[PDB]
C-alpha cells in the first residue's frame, strides 16, 4: 500500500 | 524522457472538468499517458482538484494491486550488478519508492520493465471501477418512449450498456434481451416481423421514420 | 511509433461534437488517424461519447470484415521464426487479439502488413453506411423552390447526392435525370435552350440573377 | 467477431 | 511523407467557413496545401461540408484538365523496370486510380514526378473558376459616392478588379479607363489636374480630406 | 473523367 | 538548455489566476517546471503578479532550504581544475550567484549535480507551506449534512484532507477515525452494518440513492 | 524549404484584421515573414482580403525597385554553367518569373542571392509608404489639453511621431521643437524650470501627478 | 538562427496589452527573448504599439547604455582577418549598425560575444526604470484597514514594495521597519506579542481569521 | 513591372 | 539568505 | 545613441 490519503501520489 | 507538454496537462484537466466519469475519460486518459513513467502518471492524477473521492478509491485499487504484484513478483536480497538494474517493488511501480531515473531504466532495460504500463493498467482499472459505480442508470431502465425515435431509445441503450457494471456476458447478451423488447409497441411489430439474427443496421432502419 | 497528441484526440472529439455524422467526418477521420496503428484507431473511437448507435453499428461491420479476413486469410499452425512475424487474424487487424508492439511489427515488416491501414478501411466502411443511412433526405425530394437561387438548390441537390444511398452508377446519372427537371420553370426554360451536353457551370451561370 | 457490445474497442 | 497536421485541417476548414469563396482563400489554400501529395489534397477538398456546387464545378475542372494530360501525355505498355516507376495517369494524379506509395515515388523520383504540384494546379483552377463566377460585381458598377472617401471607393474598385472575371488584359487598362472617370466631381477635378501618369499613392494623396 | 459525383475526391 | 516556451509560461500564469493556492496547482507547477534550471525557476515565480504575500514567504523558505545547504555542503577554497567545475552554493542553486552556464555544467556534469531538482524541492517545500496555510477548513468541520449524497461528503471529506496541515500520520487515520463519524445518521446504520475494515468503494456503494 | 506554418498565415491574416495599416504590423510582417522565399511572400501579400487600395500601391512600388534592380543589375545572355545559376532579374525577385526552387537555389548558393530579403525590402518599403500616408495626423496638431496627464500627451506625441510622414531630420529635432512647447501650461512652467538636456524621464518625472 | 515563432510575437504583443508595465512583464519579456538576436529584441519592441512614452525613455536608456559600452570598450582601426570577426560598437549590439549575420557570428564565436545578452540587458534596465516610475504608490501608503485581512494588507504591502523605486537597502529593511507599524491596532497587538525575528509565516499565521 | 493589377501577387 | 524582499527571483 | 525617436528600433 504506497499511496496514502491526502497525500500526493507517488509519495513525499 | 521528455516531459508532459502544457498542452497535455491542459487537455487532462479539462475533460475532467467537462466529462467528470464518464466512460470516454479513460480512453482519453490512456491516450494523453502514453509512454509515460510512473513519475508522469503520478502527476496526471495529482493534477485533479475536486473528486477526491475517486481518487482515494484510486489509490486502494492501486495498493491492492500493488500487493498482488509483491505477491507474485517477490523481492531477493543481494547487490545489483553493475551492468543490470533491481526488480521494482509494488510501490516502485507506482513511483512511491522509486526515481524517475530508475522507472526510465527499467522501461528502456533490455529486456525492459514496462513499469509505466504496469502502473498505467491498475489506475485504468481503478478507474473503470469509478465510472461504472458513478453511473445512476441500469440497462434494465432503458425503455422506448411511445414517441421516442428508435435511434434516440438505441443511443441510450448502448450508452448505459458501456458504463453498465454487471459483466460482459450480460453486455454481449443485451441486445437479444431487453433491446425488442423494451421498445414500444409499434416499433416492436416491426422488429418481430424481421425474426431473429437481424443486425442493428437492420433493425434501426426498419423503423425508421416511426 | 510516436503518440496521438492531445490536438488530434481533442479535433476528432470536437469534430464528432458538431458536424456528428455528416459526410466530412470520414475524410477528416482519416486525415486524423493517419499512419495510425489499430490501437490507436481503437482509442480515436473509445474517445467518443454518445451516438452509441452507430459506434454499435460500427462494431458490427468490423466484426463482419474481421470474419471475411479470416476465410480469406486463413492462419497457419506452427512456430514463428526468429526473424520474422505470425500473420496477424481478423481480432489481430482490430487490436483486440494483437499488442502495440506487434501492429508496430506488422507495419514496418519488409514486406509490411498494413494492419492500420486494413483496420481504417473497415472503420471508414463501417462510417460511411452511418452517415448514408443517417440521412433523412433522398435526391427525389430536392426540389427547386419559385424563388429559390439556382446556387442554392444546386448546393442542396449535390449535398443530398453526397450522402445519399443508392449507388454511384445512380450518382453518375442523377444530374441529368434530376436537375433540370426538377429545376423551377423559369429557370428550367433558360436550361433547355442551351442543349445537353452543359457542363454545370454553363448551366449556373444561364441561370444566374434569376 | 472481435468487438464485443458495451466493452471498449480492441477488447479488455 | 508526414501527414496534414490538425492544425491544418482545422485552418482549411474554417477559412472555407468564413471566407466561402472570396479571392483570399486560393492564396492560403496553396499554403495550407504546400508539398501535399494527391491524396492529401483530396482529403482538404473532402473536408469541405456545403458548397457542393462548387465542389462539383471543381470535379468537372479536373476532369477536364485530366483528359488534357492524357492527350498531351499518353501511356505506353510495357512492364516497368525494377529500378524506375510506371507514368502518372490524368486520374492518377489526381489520386484517383494511384496509391499514396506511388504519389510520394514520383514526387521524391531522380527527375521526379510533382503529381502534387499538377494535381494542386487544376484545383486552383477550378477554384479560380469559382471564385470570379461568384463574384456579383462587374468593375463598371463601382462608382464613388458624392461623399464616399477617396480611399474607399479605390478599396472596392480593386476588391471588385481583383475578382472580376474579363482577363488580365481589361484589369491592366482598368485603372486608366475607369478609376478617374467613376469618381465624384469634386475629387475628378483634383484628378484631373494632376495631367496623366501619376501614381495610385499620387492619387490618393490628392484628394486625401475630400 | 476520374472525378464522380456525390463520390469523394479520389475515388472509393 | 532550450528555453520556456512561450505556452509554458502562459499556462503557468494562467493556473496561478484560476486555482490560486489549491493543492492542485504544486504537481503543475511541477510537471510545468521539468527540467529547468535555476534561472529558468526564478523565471516562472517572478512572472507572478500578485500574490506577493506568499512569494515573500517562498523567497524565507528557499533561504531557510539553502542555509541549510551551505551548512551540509560546505565549500573549500581553492582554484577548479580545467576538467571540471565549482561546487554550487546555496545562492547557486537558487540562481542567485550562479549563471545560466554553471547551471547547466552543473546539471550535465559526470556525475551530475541536479541544481534545477534541489531548487524545486526547495521552492515545492515552499509551496506546499501556502497550500495548507492558505486553506481555511480543518477535516473536523466536515460534517455530513441531513440530505448532503454520500459522495458529495466524501469529496468534501478528502479535498480539506488533502490541503490539510496536521500530518501524514493524522490523514492516514482520519478516514478510520473522522469518516463515518461524522456522516449523517441514516448513513451511518448503514456503514457501521458493514463492519470495519470496508473499502471506501463498500462504504460509498452502501449508501447509493440514500 | 518548409512552408508557412497555418499559425503563421492565420497570425498575419488576423494582425491585418486588427490592426489594420499601423506601425506595429511592418515588424510583425518582417518577423512572421523569415527566412521566407519570394513565393511564400507572395502567399502572404495574397491572403489579404480588402485593403486592397494599399496592395495596389504595394505592387507599384515593388514595380518600381524592380525596374532599379534591372537597371542596377542589367542580365547577361549566355548559357548557364552546369554548377551554377542565372542571376535573378528584377521579376525573380518578385516571384513572378521565377520558381520555388530557382528562390532557393539562390538563397543557399554560395554566395548566396538572399532573393526574400531583398523582396522583403521592397514590401517593406512599400508597406512604409502606406502606414505613413494613412495616417491622418500630424505632430504639429499634438497638444497637451488642460488637464490631459502628461504621460498621455507624450504617448500621443510619439506615437503619432512614429507614423509621421516628415523625415528622421525632423522627428530627431521635433523633440527639441514641439513637447515642451505644446505642453499645457502648468506644466510647461514645470519643464523650463528643468533647463534644455533634460532627459524624458527627467521631464516627465517633473510633471507628475499634475 | 531560428526566427520569432508567431506565438512569441503573439505572446508579447498580449502583455504588453494586458499587464502594460507591471513588475512581472520584464520576466516574461526576458522569458520570451531568450537566446534572441538583437534583431529579435528589436523586432519585440517594435510590435509593441502605444506606449510610446515609455518606448522613447527605452531608447534614451539604451543609448546611454551604448555610450558607455563606447567609452569602455573602445575600437581599434585595422582589417578583420580571415578567421575572426569585427569587435562590435554600442550602436552594432543594438542592432542598429550590425546585421543579423555579424550578430549571429558574434554569439557563435569561441570566445563567443553574447550581444544578444548584452543588449537585453540595456532593455531590461531600461524597462525596470519604467515600471518602478510608472508606479503610483509608496510603500509608506500602504496602511491595513480596519477589517482588511491582514493576508490582503501584506499582499498590498509586498506588491507595492516590488515595483518600489527606492533602494534594495530599503526593500530589505521595509518590512522590519514598516509592516507591522502600520497594521491595524488589533493585529498590531498580536505582532508584537510574538517578538521581534519573527518570519513573515508566523506573522500571517498569528492573525489569521482576524 | 512585373505584379499586375487585380492579378494574385506573383503572376499566373 | 539570497532572495530579497521586492528583488526579483535569482537576484539582480 | 543608435535608436533614434519615431524610428524603428535598429534603425532603418
Ligand atoms: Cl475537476
Ligand atoms: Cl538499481
Ligand atoms: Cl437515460
Ligand atoms: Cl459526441
Ligand atoms: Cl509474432
Ligand atoms: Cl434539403
Ligand atoms: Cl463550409
Ligand atoms: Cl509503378
Ligand atoms: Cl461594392
Ligand atoms: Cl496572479
Ligand atoms: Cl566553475
Ligand atoms: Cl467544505
Ligand atoms: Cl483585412
Ligand atoms: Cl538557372
Ligand atoms: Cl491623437
Ligand atoms: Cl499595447
Ligand atoms: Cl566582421
Ligand atoms: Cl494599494
Amino acid at each position: 500500500g504506497p499511496l496514502l490519503p491526502g497525500q500526493s501520489f507517488g509519495g513525499p | 524522457h521528455q516531459c508532459i507538454s502544457p498542452r497535455t496537462l491542459n487537455a487532462w484537466v479539462k475533460v475532467v472538468e467537462e466529462k467528470a466519469f464518464s466512460p470516454e475519460v479513460i480512453p482519453m486518459f490512456s491516450a494523453l499517458s502514453c509512454g509515460a513513467t510512473p513519475q508522469d502518471l503520478n502527476t496526471m492524477l495529482n493534477t485533479v482538484g475536486g473528486h477526491q473521492a475517486a481518487m482515494q478509491m484510486l489509490k486502494e485499487t492501486i495498493n491492492e494491486e500493488a500487493a498482488e504484484w509483491d505477491r507474485l513478483h517477490p523481492v531477493h536480497a543481494g547487490p545489483i550488478a553493475p551492468g543490470q538494474m533491481r526488480e521494482p517493488r509494488g510501490s516502485d511501480i507506482a513511483g512511491t519508492t522509486s526515481t524517475l531515473q530508475e522507472q526510465i531504466g527499467w522501461m528502456t532495460h533490455n529486456p525492459p520493465i514496462p513499469v509505466g504500463e504496469i502502473y498505467k493498467r491498475w489506475i485504468i482499472l481503478g478507474l473503470n471501477k469509478i465510472v461504472r459505480m458513478y453511473s445512476p442508470t441500469s440497462i434494465l431502465d432503458i425503455r422506448q418512449g411511445p414517441k421516442e425515435p428508435f435511434r434516440d431509445y438505441v443511443d441510450r441503450f448502448y450508452k448505459t450498456l458501456r458504463a453498465e457494471q454487471a459483466s460482459q456476458e450480460v453486455k454481449n447478451a443485451a441486445t437479444e434481451t431487453l433491446l425488442v423488447q423494451n421498445a414500444n409497441p409499434d416499433c416492436k411489430t416491426i422488429l418481430k416481423a424481421l425474426g431473429p439474427g437481424a443486425t442493428l443496421e437492420e433493425m434501426m432502419t426498419a423503423c425508421q421514420g416511426v
